[PDB]
This record gives structure tokens, C-alpha cells and sequence, in this order.
């Protein structure tokens, strides 16, 4: 019974989200757990990078990437719109299982909570907050992290989306050309109002 | 049906084909910039005389920047009588009043978003 | 199987909470969802302005705000004591079910855990965080929040308390007569041992 | 149906945990939750000063504390390797039950997605926030939070490992000698992917 | 029965009226900077006969000030015996010392908090 | 068995004691700044002959500092081919190059972990 779970798995060989456009194939490797927890869905992201070009941001100053998830009218996952290029799914060990989503719907931001064009309560679209890149000498590097629950939908498909995007500006990049390595980000946790099955 | 047709709203999902078969399938998606409203459709299928069917770019509407009420004693205005990107936003001040922070803002596209080339103005006693 | 929210519903039609005293009549809208995780309750709460007054502080550079929530022995509103003025219920689609509430005390702030009138353990009946008002120019103004668990009772009738209050003090107000709009907080999700049935 | 939880109980008479190794007598009361939600554990933690030393740290300037929990093959906490010198029990009422842990392998930091040695992934195995000591004056008085997921064993018994770590070093104390009284942290919930049982 | 009594530590819950049938109650609670401590009543019925039951405000202490122990070399002391609000704390140094940060701190209210008018002073060597 | 023995880089859990019975076990646990790999045990016990079985410390290495690619146009080299803390990195820029801050790094142990004495220095034209 792990129906509770609709998530990308632990860990996949190879990577399932291209996150940057000045890119193709897949760039890295995006982690997502969506969990029913009462009238609410506890949303776990974070992401692991995989091709070099994306690994080398941490050498910037100044970045900032999106991943954008769009879902159809059912709960599942449109993969030709959305950066995570593989489907989601239930819990199945440390995998995703393999056959029929149950209620995929109620894992999606309601949209009666946060609704489609409406310029009177678009504030009420945003969540933020605060990850971590771990850096080389071990110091804590912030990474500002904000979050638009389907406010603009992309197409007649695009029925519920999800837009995570980290970003950070300071005065030195959070590495350097020989400290380089891997760009991870800590898990950010998240809340929102989940839509009806 | 040949090369799906193209908008300046609306661009097409994935790489274009120089032939396509009946019953085939083309999705667009509002450019970056813009945004769906119901209930037009972003997709066409290619019929039985291969030509596809009618298909618009209406679905897709600009960005706009944030609202602006008149400022103090003086009153701001839409100069194209709307807030899309591609526009720009007056301001008078009243009569009995002279405006600093100068007067005129241009709500323009940045990235995937629509945003006031500066601030609003204000009006003072003289 | 809804009895393990107990919430305000999603998006009420007229405001329910009555937030500013220098008021009356009810000034915004508060939203709060109490889920049953474990030994534990997930507190998710957020405010949508309503009325003109409270939404123009957003206009002022040094604000603070409380909404105080009481409870009786059984774990039910008390409504002429709270800022919430219409009670909480389970989960019913988006809204609030009508009906018995099934096991309230389990909702509550466990006493156990954050006691009355212990000066000893008084430092344990605090929460805090931070909240994001998403300003006009999009940009996000921090506001800070202080949570205290049911540590004074108000009379012989509350035998639980929840108070959130939000607050900012900066050089700069979060926004300007012509922009001003209406006074949104992020969700702020917090967590406390609750109350056993 | 309280097997979802397993913690050290509300608020314990005697200190449970030995925190400061300049110590010998369990000096604090580490409260400790870990709850089954979805294919991730709901990390709720703080600690209960009790041992006047470890009370008087909030006098000190730049200060640091670790908690060291390691557990078993089977989800057991190793007592005389880690801080919390008492074992962790599933929910029954404030207290920890008495009996045998339903599942505890449930509860621990999955290996798949934190694991060890690894030092291509060693980013992966990090978490951080804020937590708030709340001093006498009523100020919130933040703490930096380092959780670092069993990344190195530390012998042939210690088959997954957490260790938190609570750290503050400003221009001045929390406290002053006249002031001072306990040292207790705000609650301090994270969350990571669990091990499969 | 009439308009309820008026408390000091205490007030009406609602708006009061000038006249009350029999079986009717009203409820008080704690003014601001006031809590409550069991087990005494906050609220009264009115009774056969047209006067409420016996009703304290005893239930209602005063909010205090958070406690401050003798500055090394030096004493602090309670003045008025107490740490609640509208009160004092008096700092003597020892013999062999001087005070600094002057010696008398006033626990007050401030909205719903009592808190001290200051900060502690210090004893040095001389 | 008499007092278990002792290692450089695993240390024993508990008060050691002066006699010990067969059939009893002793653990150890790497000391500070090292880390466990499988297989190798760290425990042991007292035999029936009073003397305990083999045992190493071998299962125990020491913290690393992290890695450190050549600083472009230069060179880095782990002077002791290894990163393991009480060694050191070695610095050495190519010809049409001079370096800048200076040359020598020292991984050394800090509290529970191994890291670089400093910064990694550069390449710069000549
Ligand atoms: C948005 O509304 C504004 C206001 O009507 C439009 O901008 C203004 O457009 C006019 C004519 O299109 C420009 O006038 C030109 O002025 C020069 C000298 O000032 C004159 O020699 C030319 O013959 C011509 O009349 C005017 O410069 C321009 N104002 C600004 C701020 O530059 C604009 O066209 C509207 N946008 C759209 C897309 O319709
Ligand atoms: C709290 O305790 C303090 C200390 O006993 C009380 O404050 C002090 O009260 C006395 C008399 O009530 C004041 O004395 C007056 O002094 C002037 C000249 O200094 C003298 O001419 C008058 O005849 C009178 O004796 C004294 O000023 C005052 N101390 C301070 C700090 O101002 C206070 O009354 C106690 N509070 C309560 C509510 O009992
Ligand atoms: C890590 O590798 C380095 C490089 O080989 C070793 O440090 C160097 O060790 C040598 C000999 O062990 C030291 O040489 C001495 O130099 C003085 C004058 O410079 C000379 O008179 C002595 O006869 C001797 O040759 C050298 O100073 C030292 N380099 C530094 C940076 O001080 C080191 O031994 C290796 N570490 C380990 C644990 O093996
Ligand atoms: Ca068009
Ligand atoms: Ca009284
Ligand atoms: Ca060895």
C-alpha cells in the first residue's frame, strides 16, 4: 500500500530531467516525492546534477534554473512539456512501480487553492524558501528557492503545473574551477492544498 | 498536410516534419511570454485532404505588468489602454501639482515574464 | 476518510477571521489545516486579506498581527474567544465537512508537551519561522512569525491555545499607495506534539 | 495503531542523552520523533537541557553540539555508541510503548539514497536548517542546524547513522549570566527518503 | 439581575446589557496582560433571585517579568516582593565593588507582555 | 584474556577491564577522523585459551580532504599520493607561468574531519 506515494524513485541511473534549455538531453537528475498527508500533499524535491555543463554552475556567480512540471487533466505527468522527461509514479521499494496510477488527481495543487489567471489571487500561487548546496570546503551555500502552483497554464493540455525554480546571486560563486564537482541541492520540502480525486 | 502552420503567440512542441499522414496530431504551446485561456484549442489534426484544420493563436494571451492606481493627486493611464508587454503607462499629475520621478513606464517581457520599465511617480504641493 | 484534517476549507466565500482589533467585522480570510501525521500534527495556515483596511498595512514599514486561537476541553473552537470566527471541521471535498468532529483533542497542542503556567519550560512553548508576502514587482518581502503553544489560558473554558503572530520592520514597507493590492502570507507549515484523544 | 511513530516519548523525567563529551551523565533531554509519512520519515527534533553546564553554554559566544545516533542491521539504536542513551519505541499516549519495534528498519535513513562512502554522492547525504533558542528577553535567538545522513560508519555494528548538529557563533552570547536558565532549541523538522523494511 | 459586576483583572466577554433573565450566563476573561490559574470561575449565572452568584478575579494574576539572579558580586533584589508588572528590581553591589549600568529596572507591561525597563547592571573591582 | 589490545586508529568502547572471561566480546569503534569499510571486524573475543582472536584496525581509514584539479596552466599533486589528512598537496604552475598563493597545502584534521590547510593557488602569464 504505497498508493500514498507518487514520486520519481531513489537515485536513477541515468538522468530524467534537462533542466537547462542551453542544453539537450537531460542534464541532470531531478528527485521528486509527492505524499498524501491529510487535506494537504508534502512535496520533496530536490535535484542531482549529471552532464558537465550543469555540474559547472557552481563556478557562478550568478544562476538560476527552472524545472517546470505540467500535468493533464488525469494527474499524469506531460513529458514532451515538462523537464522531467519520465513519468512519476507509486512507491515500489526505492523504485517506482510499473502499472496504473491510483488517484494521480489528488496528488495535484487544487486549483480551487491555487487557481488560473485570477489577478486578484495570484499572490496566493507562491510558495518559497531555502535549500543548500553543500560546497567543497563544506560551508553551506544558500540557494534561494521559489514555487508557482498552476497559475498559467501552457496549452489545452496542461491541466495543473508545478514550477520549482533555485536561483542565487551573491559576490563569489559558491566554487572554483579546481573544487568543482557535482551541483546538488539539500531537499526542500513543501506544502500545498492537493485537488480532489 | 505539410509543415504545420506557424504563430507569433503560439509555437509548435518538438521538430517539425516535412510530410505528415491523416490522422496525425501537432500540439503548440503559448510561447514564452504568453498564456492559456479556455476554451480555444493549441492543436490540429491533419484530415482526411491534407490540409490541416483551423487552428489559432487567440488561446494565447501576452503577459501583463501589475497594476498601477493614479498616483496621489495625479493619475496614471494606460497610454495603449492595456497592461500586455509591447505597451506603455502614462503619467499627469494634477493641476496644482508638478510631477518628479519622471512619467512614463513601458511594461516589457523579461524572460517569461511582463514587468513596468521602472516606478511610478508621485505628485508634490508646488 | 477525511477525520484526519481539521481544517478551515479551502477558500471561504466571506472572510472568517477577525484579525485586526482597531476593527470588527471579520477582516480577512484565514485559512488553517491541522493533519494527523503520526504523533504529531502538521499545522499549515496562511491569511488572505479582505477587507481595505487590513490590506493597506502592506503600506507600512513596521507591522505585526496575531491571530489567537483558543480551544475547550474537548478540542473546539472557541469562537467569541478566537480570531477564527466559525469553527474548523474535517475534510469534505474542498470545504468544510457538517457534521460531529471525530476526536478533536487529537488535534490539540498536547499540554503534555507545552504545559500551562511552567516558567521551567516555558522556552518549549515556542515555534517559529518565516512567511513570504510576494510583493507587486514580484519580488519576496519576508515576514517573520512566532508561534506559541497554549502556555497562558485565557479563562475557565480554554484548554488549548494556538497563536500565530506575523511581523516585519524594515527600512522600507513592502509595497506603495499605487501598488498596494491585497495582503497575502505564503503557507507556513509548523509542527507540535499533539494532545492524545 | 500507533506504529508509525517511533520516538523517545514526551518529555522524559531524566535526561535521556549525554550530549557534551566534556560531560559524563547524559547532561540534556533529546526529544525525538520520526514518523512514517509516504516513502519519507518526518524528522521532528529538539533538546531539553537539564545538566547545569550544558544550561550554561547559552553564556558563550560561538558554541557547538553534536548528537550522535547510529543504528543497527535492524533499525535498533546502538546506546553505548550514540548520545540518546535510551532506545526509541513506537507512540502510546505521551510515552514510549513496551514492547517490540513493528518495522523499525521503516524508520531509518534509506542507504540507497544516502549512502556510504561514497564520496561522488557525499553532497547528497547532508540537510540543514534553523532552529531558535528563545532567550529571556523574549528574543528569537537563531541556531544553525547541520544533519549529516549515515554517510561514515562507525564500526562493523553501526548499519545506519544521524547525526544532528546544533551551532551559533555571533558577536554576542544568547545569554548573560544573570539571565541565563535552560538551553532549549525550537523543534527542528526535517525529512529523508526512508529505508525499505 | 443587572449589568454583570466590573472586574480589574478581568473583563466581559461580549457586550453587556442592562437587563439578564434567570439561568443566564456571561463570561469573563483575563484582561490583556493577565492569564489564568485554576481552579476559580470567570463566569456567572443569574440566579432565582435577580443577582449573579459570587464571582473573583482571583483566577487572574499578572503577566511577570522574566527572572534576573544577583549580578556576580552584587545583589539584585525584588523591591516589592514580586516579579509581576507594575513593580521594581533594585541592584546593591557588594562591599568591595561599584555599580555600573544603573541599578533600578521596572518590570512593565507592553501590549500582552511584562517586561523589565532595562537590562541588569554589573559590580567591578573598585 | 587480559586488556584488550590497543590501536592507532580504532579505539575500545567502554572502561577497559583487568580480566575477562571466554566467551566475552569487546568493540571498538574508529577513532576520531576515521571511518569504517566493510569487512574487516572490530570486535573480538576472549577465546577459551585466555588470549582473543585476531583483530586489526586495518577496517579503519583515515578522513580525506576533498579533491583538487589541476589550477588551470598548473599543476596539483598529492606530494604523498594520497589525500588522507597528515599529508599534503603540492603545487607547481607550467612554464610561461608564475604562481601566485603559494604552494603548499597540508590536509590535516580538524575536530572530526580531514581538510586542506588553506587554498589551492593559481597560474598567471608571465
Ligand atoms: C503606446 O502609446 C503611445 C502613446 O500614444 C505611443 O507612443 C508614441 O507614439 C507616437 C506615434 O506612434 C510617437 O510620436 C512620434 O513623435 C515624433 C516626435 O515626438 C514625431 O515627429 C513623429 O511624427 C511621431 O508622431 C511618440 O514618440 C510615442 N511616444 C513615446 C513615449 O515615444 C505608442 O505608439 C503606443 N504603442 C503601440 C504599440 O501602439
Ligand atoms: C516598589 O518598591 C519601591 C521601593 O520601596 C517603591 O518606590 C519608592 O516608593 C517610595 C515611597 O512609596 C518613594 O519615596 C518618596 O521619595 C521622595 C524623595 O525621594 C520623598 O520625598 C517622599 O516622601 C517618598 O518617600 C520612592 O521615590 C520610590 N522609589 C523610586 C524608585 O522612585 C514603590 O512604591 C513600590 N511599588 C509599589 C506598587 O508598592
Ligand atoms: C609528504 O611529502 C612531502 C614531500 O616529499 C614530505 O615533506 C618533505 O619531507 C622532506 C624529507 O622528509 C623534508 O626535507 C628536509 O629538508 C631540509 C631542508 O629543506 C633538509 O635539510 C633535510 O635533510 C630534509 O631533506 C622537507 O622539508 C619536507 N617538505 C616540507 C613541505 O616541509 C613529507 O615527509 C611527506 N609526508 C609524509 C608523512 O611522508
Ligand atoms: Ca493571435
Ligand atoms: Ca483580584
Ligand atoms: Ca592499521
Amino acid at each position: 500500500d504505497n498508493i500514498n506515494t507518487l514520486w520519481t524513485g531513489v537515485n536513477p541511473t541515468e538522468a530524467n530531467c534537462q533542466i537547462m534549455n542551453s542544453s539537450e538531453s537531460n542534464d541532470c537528475k531531478l528527485i521528486l516525492t509527492l505524499v498524501k498527508t491529510g487535506a494537504l500533499v508534502t512535496a520533496f524535491v530536490y535535484v542531482i546534477g549529471v552532464s558537465n555543463n550543469f555540474n559547472m554552475l557552481t563556478t557562478h556567480r550568478n544562476i538560476n534554473f527552472t524545472a517546470e512540471l505540467f500535468f493533464d487533466s488525469t494527474g499524469n505527468l506531460l513529458t514532451r512539456l515538462s523537464s522531467l522527461k519520465t513519468p512519476l509514479n507509486h512507491k515500489s521499494g526505492q523504485n517506482m512501480a510499473t502499472g496504473a496510477i491510483t488517484n494521480a488527481k489528488g496528488f495535484m495543487p487544487s486549483t480551487t487553492a491555487y487557481p488560473f489567471n485570477d489577478n486578484s489571487r495570484e499572490k496566493e500561487n507562491y510558495i518559497y524558501g531555502t535549500c543548500y548546496y553543500t560546497a567543497s570546503d563544506r560551508t553551506a551555500f544558500p540557494i534561494d528557492i521559489s514555487v508557482m502552483l498552476n497559475r498559467r497554464a501552457i496549452n489545452d493540455e496542461t491541466s495543473y503545473c508545478i514550477r520549482i525554480t533555485w536561483s542565487w546571486n551573491t559576490g563569489d560563486a559558491p566554487e572554483v574551477q579546481t573544487s568543482a564537482t557535482t551541483l546538488v541541492t539539500s531537499p526542500f520540502t513543501f506544502y500545498y492544498i492537493r485537488e480532489d480525486d | 498536410c505539410e509543415e504545420p502552420p506557424t504563430f507569433e503567440a503560439m509555437e509548435l512542441i518538438g521538430k517539425p516534419k516535412p510530410y505528415y499522414e491523416i490522422g496525425e496530431r501537432v500540439d503548440y504551446k503559448c510561447k514564452k511570454g504568453y498564456f492559456y485561456i479556455p476554451p480555444l484549442a493549441t492543436h490540429t489534426i491533419c484530415d482526411r485532404n491534407h490540409t490541416w484544420l483551423p487552428v489559432s493563436d487567440d488561446a494565447c494571451y501576452r503577459e501583463t505588468c501589475p497594476y498601477i492606481r493614479d498616483p496621489l493627486n495625479g493619475q496614471a493611464v494606460p497610454a495603449n489602454g492595456t497592461y500586455e508587454f509591447g505597451y506603455q503607462m502614462h503619467f499627469i499629475c494634477n493641476e496644482g501639482y508638478y510631477l518628479i520621478g519622471e512619467e512614463i513606464l513601458y511594461c516589457e517581457l523579461k524572460g517569461s515574464v511582463a514587468i513596468w520599465s521602472g516606478k511610478p511617480p508621485i505628485c508634490e504641493k508646488v
